[PDB]
C-alpha cells in the first residue's frame, strides 16, 4: 500500500542524546518525529 | 562513529 514514514533508529552523541537515524529516506532527527509519537 | 544532526529551520 502507501510507503509509511517512519524506520527510526537510535543514535547517542556524545552528549548523551538519544537521537533518531531517519532510515525512511536517510535523514537525521534530534527529538520525536512527527509519526512517532 | 556518530552523525552530528542537521539543525531545523
Amino acid at each position: 500500500g502507501a510507503t509509511a514514514v517512519s524506520e527510526w533508529t537510535e543514535y547517542k552523541t556524545a552528549d548523551g542524546k538519544t537521537y533518531y537515524y531517519n532510515n525512511r529516506t536517510l535523514e537525521s532527527t534530534w527529538e520525536k518525529p512527527q509519526e512517532l509519537k | 562513529p556518530p552523525p552530528l544532526i542537521p539543525p531545523p529551520p
